RNA sequence: UCUUUUAUCGAGAGGU
């Protein structure tokens, strides 16, 4: 390479945010009582707002 | 109607009532006492 | 031939 590179170990730390706990989907789960709406949440079928 | 107030189950084997159920029922229950002071003995300043 | 359940109110700790 034409250029060269900066080298070295440095001390990195890993946080606790991970995709596998974010994605999140919905064709047609449940709804509530009240107004027969979709519901608040994730860990239920949950729709966005 | 019950639409608008619904009942909601708590732990399966109870179940409360929306607000406007028991206040619907205080105001019934008020109702019943207005009715027996002013048709019998009144001490005026219980009535009103 | 299907279908198939997630309380409620409130409080706090967080991520852009």
């Amino acid at each position: 390479l034409m250029a060269q590179v900066f080298f070295g170990p440095t001390y990195y730390q890993r946080l606790r945010h991970m995709v596998d706990d974010k994605i999140h989907a919905r064709a047609r789960g449940p709804v509530q009582v009240l107004t027969r709406q979709p519901v608040e949440g994730r860990s239920r079928d949950g729709g966005l707002r | 109607p019950p639409q608008v107030r619904p009942s909601i189950a708590m732990d399966e084997t109870t179940q409360g009532q929306d607000d406007l159920t028991h206040k619907l029922s205080d105001i019934l229950k008020a109702n019943i006492n207005v009715q027996k002071l002013e048709m019998d003995g009144s001490p005026q300043h219980i009535i009103n």
